[PDB]
RNA sequence: AAAAAAAAAA
């Protein structure tokens, strides 16, 4: 009766934007980042990732429902490297971290299917 | 309690209040028991039947693990209530302490 | 500040089942893989039902739900076909799903087993999983009955529908899950110490242990960061294992792009 | 209704005297047949008044 | 017996041949029974007794029908015992094997039921074997996200789409046609606009021409499903004859509000009285969702708080995700160890492949010799599996007891229960709402709530749930006697009978409910007098 | 019988505040609110009434000045669609929409409360964890019934008084009312504990749960070679304000007050909280529960009302994403002692046994002197029972001592959230002895309990002693003998609740009307004088 | 439009009016089920 | 009524593997070993063939409403 | 029981006759609607 | 205590300034409440209802609406709780506005 | 079809409940129904005394099968070897005596 | 549509 639908798990509604960007006022240079229609797939791998940057400070993601499909990064840089730049670097290198896992998995595939 | 608490000995030699902390003192302490005075308006005969009869639901917790070391006729629980919320003229279980 | 460099290499390859290892990779990276094999990894299934009829034993939706869990090979078509929602069409294009046909009517008064074999595909290369169980003619196991069972009819029962299978994935509904068990394990001789056993002489070891047989657990190291992680994944038939790590792989790349590109086109303002 | 909305103050507690029932009832005459319908319509002095 | 089993050597013959006896209630206080033969073989040097007379057959005997399906009841606190053969009967299954055929006003059937991995002997007699009611479904007894506290249960998503507990609900409904001599006529056949007067608005394309609806067509919401007409009185009034635009009123059969399904079976016959009666069936498919009540073969129930795909779940090295998460805290409280020797014999019996014993008062059957079968299968003794965490994948720092368990789906499902009302029907006589979820009644704001309202001193909360939105009135009272007066406003006149007052007139809102005890005491020979003045 | 009202079952939610209910949309779109038609929200109330019935959120009518209705589950004639000022419509019920959330039988004045709507997709209201002490539930298929308030005279004094974090604390024993339960509470004495150290990103995973968070982060407890925090360094950013107290844990030693270490507790069982950040000791009931002087009382009475509030969400949110990390679990593991602690529970039982079988035969061979106040049957029977209290106390007491640290049934026993000592007894040690009405098994049959005993057997086989704990199981004369005893709980369960309840009902029917009045004293309906001043104190 | 039903022992489409009385017209048996639709229902697989 | 088409936690394919799982059954062996001859290893799709029972041929039994 | 047409009747007899062989019987059926005959407890009569 | 409940001395000492209010035992039955000097709706609203009510009929007894449960009847503010007062509208606080 | 056990214009003196609907929602809950025994003690009894588990029910009557609320321990069920006595004519037994 | 009875849930 009162049973969502099952596709709005990972589909966007009209006129929902993806990001939302929120300035965070309690300290400098820091930003909360809410995206919608994700898990906690893409926020731990993001900020996995953002913990390698010695840019930044503080970084962390959060489901504030599970039965609410949204995900907050609350993300806290220097003071010369804007938290957005940090969140394109981060993304930017688990692309080329999975490219590179994948031409060496079919590297490997091939090589195990041609040795026998 | 104000006067055995906030005596000139133990303010002195065992809390050493300074001065403006001492008049923060005071003024929370007055402020406080302002705070804690009963509303008018607030209906208290019924609170207190509430608060009376509530506790008459959780008087079977201590039925068990019970043998018996004195062999007195006394009446307990909700039945003794039942004796002396009727005001009964015969007491199931009628006892002098003397 | 920079990415990994993940090195794989593989311990074992079959039909059904691949074992392999990540190596020098954090342990998020190697946990949204194994979520995006089991969930956002697309495949083929049957969705769109319709009975002309079912005239057997058991209800209409108890027939559509034992069709949609059944698997299709869908390796060399899932990359080509759209969403529904994403076609131009409405009434169901072959670029946009695949048709499936049944009709059987049992006039024999032994009991008539329906199984995957009686469902035609409109499609030469969407079939269900039973075209490698064919083709075995060197049957010593003694059954010839290697078909997922639809259903059983006796004599008198028909059953007659025509069906539509679309593209998704493992996160809309179950029947679109392309693996049958993910096994993921990292640090098997507890060197870490991530978990804490009461009595160390009371666990079996694992299969990826390097611990002889008198030792228990590994001497803790503080230093040690997740960087080696055992992947077992096994195919319920739809993909092939490989097809579902690199498809998997390829999702998440697609999901960290659309993510950039979101992210850049909000950026000005 | 122009009529003025007052809140009541007391319940006055009594019993009707006959009189009083007499007067304050709009079946004039009382109420003499115990038929409740006649014919296609409601009969006057009957239960359905 | 043995041969029995081949021919003929029935329990009547092995009664004639005098080894059993029938001893009644009233032989029990002359007789000795031995607990088992093992009594009987005693050194009589510490021979608790020498005479006996008779002996037990089993002492798991002693139990019930509904007792008897718990597993190692032996092991359990006795008032687990007693929840459990109370919600034995509310469990959810095939209650009959030729339930086709049969037209039950309300029956609940699973799809997939199993029978235990652990089960009793007594089920062999009580053929639950051959009927189930419940599912075999690995749990793991842990604390995830704290979704699944007090006593609740966490259901995988996954499992729930891939035919875990889901179910069927049939209802059936029931109608006849009326054709003695001396009554109104009634029809089945499909209502027409223009010959059918006080037509409810529902959609009646549905039906067929003898209105009565074919199988196979999905119905929901209040859709009309048998249609009757019955034929109008003859009030053929011959002041107007124009007004007479319907000769028949409807009298048709409605689906239920708050459901939706297909029309699984419809059948027509002559009932006692000759008349044709047709009799439908309707199913609708129950999915397990969030609230729904479960229950172990131990007490243990709980509802479901909420679901997680497989994704999102704990998982152990295997890959395996377990079906569902319960709390360990309805574990001391409870004292159900045996749930706990049931998931590890279910762990034993699953991995070995056998159907374990859980037969009571048994001592082949221990947790000693359970966890020394299961060791040799290359899992933890006690059970235990190491598990990770569905969301990070980190290991959870403490192992975590999983295995198959036996649980009942029962019921009592939330659709069955979810009730709202903002505004609707309202008695005949109180003018205050319904009773019941299926007149659309509204809740009952009882002594104890006012009570309490009391208590909190809202005097507005107890005005509007008591005068504003229960049954407001508005009544003309005399001043001078204080009882209701005549008030006619269309021309607006006032008079009171009893006071010959027209202008003294005042307007008193107030429940009716007190204006019917005002008039019932009118009826006691009583004048409660609202002196407004 | 009220209108605007519903009712469904309740499912936990630990993601809501206490001051929070989950509602169903169908119930959203079901109940209504009036609300009226200000210049402030004529485009929004404009809008809702363009959404009409179809779509959440939207509305059902406009209630105009001259009390027309104008439907709206009919798309009606656009120029009835005016909305003046002043005009009423009932819109849907939307988020932070005052409530009132009550579960019956209704025993006190917290079992009604003030709730903000939340609407959440499934269907059963879910509330939070800590509100199911003052409402007695237990999610097991409760229902649970809401009211919406239809003035704004009425949400004013369901916001103002019948809200959930004023009711904290009870009149009634001047405790609190509700206290953090079951694996929160396990988790917050497994939390701070003193080998709980956590790492740099645990601790930026579990600060994203905190909304009071200053968002300044707290400097290690350990600095090289790794950061690290401790449990009671984050459970400090969790307490708000200036809150000091001194407690002690459950398991804390009645000596070591006495010895040198009562500052610097070798088990970390001195509680101790400075300047609202946590120094010492380890959690449990006592701090964090219903006691009088806990945590949330200290908190409530000197931070008021919404601090507190929010507090009780505060702990949760934390401690349960804590526990992803750290992970709960019994077993059949932890209900199985030493063998040789095996052996020494068996053999304090036969020895019991034996005892109990010489008081038989001094009692036989006239030797037993009786006691003064009582007969020799009494004499006997409470030297009996008092024998075999005595034995299940120690034999459970060597239980309890043998289990280890990492038994979780003793961590949920010493934490508070769930069981006693008697759990643990008759779990590992022997369930003990069976009792209907205070005393021995009877002789239902001429001198016998069962059939299968002889007659004039007084040991504690035939009188109902069960050797045997609830791991071993029960012989099945005892089997029967502890049915007859667990009979017992349910009989007085229900024999009793309708004279509770006639008690309760008269007793606010003789005090309905008593009220504190504006001259201070205490006076019923009729005006007669009952206390000068309200609990002779005025407070 | 005379529709058609089946006896509940023959099996047999007896065909009729909506006004003849509910009769098996072979073996004369009280009891006769309506056949399946022709309308076609589209299921999800879900 | 009937086995299912997947296991329930697990998702493998166990609707091919009921009239083998009799077979092997009736032919000459236990249940372990005609379990480990399908190649359920896991005891997760071994509590689904274990356990299951097979009321479809109880169902089937009984006569068509059509003939 | 004895004098009902299912005494003594087969599986196949009784499936024959769309009846359930599971179907332990002991009810009547008034109006259609499966009725059950609770016993009823008593004091022993003819005792002292 | 018996079962070591807990219950605040102001909701006991005003049930038992309730009892002994009339000089004698004013028991917590019908023969204690419906024999003081009460309203009739609030009389016949606990026990007794008709013959509370007809000896009020007989003896012209005046309900002055003071209780609680005599304007829950006749569905007016009850004078308890905060409906103990009134709201005047201040004509000469009306300053400046919009 | 009713229960009350009597004339149908004198009901009132007649028992009610002896004859119940027969439930049908699993095959256990139909074998308890069909196996039950009810005693004629109303359900509003403050006596504690015919409710407990007497001992003289060991194997006649299940000790662990009694529903919650008002009728616990009125209401029960046979045991599993429970044969209750068809009724047999005294005459053989006195003349063999 | 009313009234009564029965079975249950907390
Ligand atoms: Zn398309
Ligand atoms: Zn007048
Ligand atoms: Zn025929
Ligand atoms: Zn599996």
């Amino acid at each position: 009766m009162n049973a969502p639908p099952t596709f709005e798990s990972f589909l966007l509604y009209e006129g929902e934007k993806k990001i939302i960007k929120e300035l965070d006022t309690k300290v400098t240079n820091a930003a909360i980042f809410t995206i919608n229609k994700e898990d906690h797939t893409l926020g731990n791998m993001i900020r996995n990732q953002l913990l390698k940057d010695p840019n930044v400070l503080f970084a962390g993601y959060k489901v504030p429902h599970p039965l609410e499909h949204k995900f907050v990064i609350r993300i806290q840089t220097t003071a010369d490297y804007s938290p957005q730049e940090a969140f394109m670097n981060a993304i930017t290198d688990l692309l080329a971290e999975l490219s590179l896992f994948e031409e060496r998995f079919k590297d490997a595939i091939k090589e195990k299917k041609e040795g026998g | 309690l104000i006067r055995s608490t906030l005596c000139t000995k133990y303010v002195s030699e065992e809390f050493r209040l300074s001065t403006e902390a001492f008049e923060w003192l005071v003024g929370e302490i007055e402020t406080r028991f302002q705070q804690a005075q009963a509303n008018p308006g607030e209906m208290v005969g019924a609170l207190a039947a509430q608060s009376l009869g509530e506790p008459a639901t959780q008087m079977t917790l201590n039925t068990f693990h019970f043998a018996g070391v004195s062999s007195k006729n006394v009446t307990l629980g909700v039945p003794r209530l039942k004796e002396i919320i009727n005001i009964s003229k015969k007491p199931k279980a009628p006892s002098l302490t003397v | 500040p920079y990415a990994n460099q993940p090195s794989v290499q593989i311990t074992e390859l079959t039909d059904d089942n691949v074992k392999f290892v990540l190596e020098d990779t954090e342990l998020s990276v190697a946990n949204s893989l194994r979520r995006v094999f089991i969930a956002e990894t697309p495949t083929l299934a049957i969705d769109w039902v319709q009975l002309e009829a079912n005239s057997t034993v058991l209800s209409d939706e108890f027939l559509a739900h034992r069709i949609g869990l059944i698997p299709l090979i869908s390796d060399d078509v899932v990359e080509r076909l759209q969403y529904t929602r994403d076609c131009i069409c409405l009434d169901f294009c072959p670029e946009c799903s695949v048709e499936f046909t049944l009709d059987v009517k049992c006039s024999e008064e032994q009991t008539r087993h329906v199984t995957t074999a009686d469902l035609k595909s409109s499609n030469a290369k969407v079939l269900p999983v039973t075209s490698r169980n064919q083709g075995e003619e060197d049957n010593e196991y003694g059954e010839s009955n290697d078909e997922i069972l639809i259903i059983k009819l006796r004599k008198g029962q028909e059953l007659k529908l025509r069906a539509y299978a679309k593209k998704g994935f493992g996160k809309e509904h179950a029947k679109w899950n392309p693996t049958a068990g993910v096994c993921f394990e990292y640090d098997p001789d507890n060197s870490m110490r991530h978990t804490l056993y009461p009595k160390p002489d009371e666990w079996p070891k694992s299969e990826h242990t390097e611990l002889e047989d008198d030792q228990y657990e590994a001497p803790y190291n503080w230093e040690a960061k997740p960087n080696k992680f055992f992947f077992n994944v096994e195919s319920a038939g739809a993909l092939k294992p490989e097809n579902i790590v690199v498809m998997g792989v390829q999702v998440l790349k697609n999901k960290l792009s659309n993510l950039q590109t979101q992210l850049s086109h909000e950026s000005q303002n | 209704s122009k009529a003025p909305l007052r809140q009541v103050k007391r319940v006055q507690f009594g019993i009707l005297s006959p009189d009083e029932i007499r007067r304050m009832s709009v079946t004039e005459g009382g109420v003499q047949f115990a038929e409740t319908m006649e014919g296609g319509r409601p009969k006057l002095g009957g239960l359905m008044d | 017996l043995k041969e029995r089993d081949y021919n003929n050597y029935s329990w009547q013959v092995l009664v004639a041949s005098g080894v059993v006896e029938y001893i009644d209630t009233l032989e029990e206080e002359t007789v000795m029974i031995a607990m088992s033969p093992y009594d009987l073989k005693q050194d009589k040097d510490y021979a608790y007794c020498t005479t006996y007379t008779h002996c037990e057959i089993h002492p798991a005997m002693i139990l019930g029908v509904c007792a008897s399906i718990i597993p190692f009841p032996d092991h359990n606190q006795s008032p687990r015992n007693t929840y459990q053969s109370a919600m034995g009967k509310q469990a959810m299954g095939v209650y009959i094997t030729n339930f086709h055929v049969r037209m039950d006003t309300l029956a609940h059937v699973l799809y997939y039921p199993m029978k235990p991995l652990v089960t009793t002997r007594s089920m062999e007699y009580l053929r639950f074997r051959e009927l189930p009611a419940g599912i075999n479904s690995i749990v793991a007894i842990l604390c995830y996200t704290g979704y699944n506290q007090e006593d609740s249960v966490i259901l995988n998503a996954s499992a729930v789409e891939r035919g875990f507990f889901r179910s069927v609900f049939y209802r059936s409904y029931k109608d006849s046609e009326n054709k003695r001599v001396g009554d109104q006529e009634e029809n089945f056949e499909k209502p027409h606009r223009g010959t059918c007067q006080g037509m409810r608005n529902a959609h009646y394309d549905k039906l067929d021409d003898d209105g009565i609806i074919a199988p196979g067509i999905r119905v929901s919401g209040d859709d009309v499903v048998i249609g009757k007409t019955i034929t109008l009185p003859e009030n053929d009034d011959e002041l107007d004859s124009n007004t007479k635009r319907f000769s028949k009123r409807d009298a048709s059969t409605f689906l239920r509000n708050s459901e939706t399904g297909i029309v699984d079976q419809v059948m027509l016959t002559l009932n006692s009285e000759g008349y044709k009666f047709c009799k439908i069936r309707v199913r609708s498919v129950r999915i397990p969702q969030i609230g729904d009540k479960f229950a172990s073969r131990h007490g243990q129930k709980g509802t479901c708080g909420i679901q997680y795909r497989q994704e999102d779940m704990a998982f152990t090295c295997e890959g395996l995700a377990p079906d569902i998460i319960i709390n360990p805290h309805a574990i001391p409280s409870r004292m159900t160890i045996g749930h706990l020797i049931e998931c590890l014999q279910g762990k034993l019996g699953s991995n070995k492949g056998e159907i374990g014993d859980a037969t009571p008062f048994n001592d082949a059957v221990n947790v000693q010799k359970i966890s020394t079968f299961l060791q040799e299968y290359g899992y933890h003794l006690r059970g235990n599996e190491v598990m990770y965490n569905g969301h990070t994948g980190r290991k959870i720092n403490a192992q975590v007891f999983l295995g198959p368990t036996y649980y009942q789906r029962l019921k009592h499902m939330v659709d069955d229960k979810i009730h709202s009302r903002a505004r609707g029907p309202v008695q005949i006589l109180v003018r205050q709402p319904m009773e019941g979820r299926a007149r659309d009644g509204g809740l009952r704001f009882g002594e104890m709530e006012r009570d309490c309202q009391i208590s909190h001193g809202a005097a507005q909360f107890l005005r509007e749930r008591l005068f504003e939105v229960s049954d407001p009135y508005r009544v003309h009272i005399c001043n001078f006697c204080g009882l209701i007066a005549i008030a006619n406003l269309r021309n607006n006149t006032f008079e009171c009978k009893g006071c010959k007052n027209k202008t003294q007139i005042s307007q008193v809102r107030l429940p009716y409910a007190a204006k019917l005890l005002f008039q019932e005491l009118m009826s006691m020979n009583i004048a409660p007098r609202l002196m407004v003045t | 019988r009220v209108d605007f009202s519903a009712r469904t079952v309740i499912t936990p939610d630990p993601n809501l505040r206490i001051d929070q209910v989950g509602v169903p949309r169908s119930i959203a779109q079901n109940l209504t609110f009036p609300e009226l038609v200000t210049p402030f929200n004529i485009d929004r109330m404009q809008e809702l009434v363009r959404r009409g019935n179809s779509q959440y959120p939207g509305a059902k009518y406009i209630v105009r000045d001259n009390g027309e209705r104008i439907d709206l589950r009919f798309h009606p004639k656009s120029s009835d669609l005016h909305l003046q000022c002043g005009y009423k419509v009932e819109r849907h019920l939307r988020d932070d929409d005052l409530v009132i959330f009550n579960r019956q039988p209704t025993l006190h004045k917290m079992s009604m409360m003030g709730h903000r709507v939340k609407v959440l997709p499934w269907s059963t209201f879910r509330m939070n964890l800590s509100c199911t002490s003052p409402y007695n539930a237990d999610f097991d298929g409760d229902e649970m019934n809401l009211h919406v308030p239809q003035s704004m005279e009425t949400r004013a004094e369901v916001e103002n008084i019948h809200i959930t974090p004023r009711q904290i604390i009870t009149p009634q024993a001047n405790k609190p009312v509700m206290g953090i339960v079951q694996d929160t509470l396990t988790a917050v004495r497994k939390m701070t504990k003193r080998d709980v150290f956590i790492t740099r990103e645990q601790v930026m995973n579990l600060l994203m749960f905190l909304p009071t968070w200053d968002a300044k982060m707290p400097q290690p407890c350990i600095l090289k070679p790794r950061p690290l925090w401790t449990g009671k360094q984050i459970f400090s950013l969790i307490i708000p304000g200036n809150v000091n107290m001194i407690r002690t844990h459950s398991t804390h030693p009645d000596e070591e007050d006495e010895g040198p270490y009562k500052w610097i507790s070798p088990g970390d069982t001195k509680v101790m909280v400075e300047h609202g950040e946590l120094i010492m000791g380890i959690l449990c009931k006592k701090s964090l529960g219903t006691s009088a002087g806990s945590l949330l009382h200290i908190c409530f009475l000197e931070l008021g009302h919404d601090i507190a509030g929010r507090f009780y969400g505060n702990i949760q949110t934390v401690i349960n994403n804590w526990l992803l990390f750290e992970g709960h679990s019994i077993g059949i593991g932890d209900t199985i002692a030493d063998p040789q602690t095996y052996n020494e529970i068996q053999q304090a039982i036969k020895k019991a046994k034996d005892d109990v079988i010489n008081v038989i035969q001094k009692a036989h061979n006239m030797e037993l002197e009786p006691t003064p106040g009582n007969t020799l049957r009494q004499t006997f029977e409470n030297k009996v029972n008092r024998i075999l209290n005595d034995a299940r106390d120690k034999t459970g007491g060597s239980a309890k001592k043998s289990l280890t640290e990492y038994n979780n049934l003793k961590a949920m026993v010493v934490s508070g959230s769930k069981g006693s000592n008697i759990n643990i007894s008759q779990v590992i040690a022997c369930v003990g002895q069976q009792n209907v009405e205070g005393k021995r098994i009877p002789y239902g049959f001429r001198k016998r309990t069962l059939p299968h005993f002889i007659k004039d057997d007084y040991g504690p086989e035939s009188r109902g002693f069960v050797e045997n704990s609830y791991l071993a199981g029960l012989t099945p004369s005892e089997f029967y003998f502890h049915a007859m005893g667990g009979r017992e709980g349910l009989i007085d369960t229900a024999v009793k609740t309708a004279e509770t309840g006639y008690i309760q009902r008269r007793l606010i029917k003789a005090m309905e009307s008593v009220m504190v009045n504006y001259d201070g004293t205490v006076r019923n309906s009729v005006g007669q004088l009952i206390q000068l001043r309200y609990g002779e104190d005025g407070l | 439009t005379a529709m058609t039903y089946i006896c509940g022992e023959c099996h047999h489409e007896n065909e009729m009016r909506p006004r003849d009385p509910i009769r098996c017209r072979e073996c004369g048996y009280r009891i006769m089920y309506k056949k399946r639709t022709k309308r076609l229902v589209v299921f999800d697989a879900r | 009524m009937i086995i299912p088409i997947r296991c329930f936690t697990c998702g493998k394919v166990i609707g091919n593997k009921w009239e083998s799982y009799l077979g092997l059954l009736q032919a000459e062996y236990t249940e372990g070993d005609a379990l480990d001859a399908l190649g359920l290893k896991r005891y997760c799709c071994r509590r689904m063939l274990l356990g299951h029972v097979d009321l479809i041929e109880k169902l089937l039994n009984y006569a068509p409403l059509e003939k | 029981s004895t004098y009902c047409l299912l005494s003594q009747l087969t599986d196949r007899d009784l499936t024959e006759l769309n009846e359930c062989p599971l179907d332990p019987g002991g009810y009547f059926i008034i109006n259609g609607s499966e009725k059950v005959l609770i016993a009823q407890e008593k004091m022993a009569t003819n005792t002292v | 205590q018996f079962y070591g409940l807990y219950v605040n001395y102001r909701h006991l000492a005003l049930l038992c300034d309730v009892m002994t209010a009339k000089g004698h035992l004013m028991a917590i039955t019908r023969h204690g409440i419906n024999r003081q000097d009460t309203g009739a709706l609030m009389r016949c609203s606990f026990e007794e209802t008709v013959d509370v009510l007809m000896d009020a009929a007989a003896h012209a007894e005046t309900d002055p609406m003071r209780g609680v449960s005599e304007n829950i009847i006749m569905g007016q503010l009850p004078k308890m709780g905060t409906g103990c007062f009134d709201l005047l509208l201040d004509a000469e606080k009306c300053r400046f506005g919009i | 079809a009713t229960g009350n056990w009597g004339d149908q214009k004198k009901a009132h003196q007649a028992r009610a409940g002896v004859s119940q609907v027969l439930n049908r929602l699993t095959f256990a809950s139909t074998l308890s129904h069909l196996r039950r025994v009810n005693s004629p003690i109303g359900r509003d009894g403050k006596l504690a005394k015919p409710r407990q588990l007497h001992n003289t029910l060991w194997g006649m009557l299940c000790p662990a099968e009694t529903p919650e609320g008002a009728a616990v321990g009125l209401v029960k069920n046979l045991a599993l070897m429970a044969y209750i006595s068809v009724g047999s004519q005294p005459s053989p037994i006195l003349e063999f005596l």
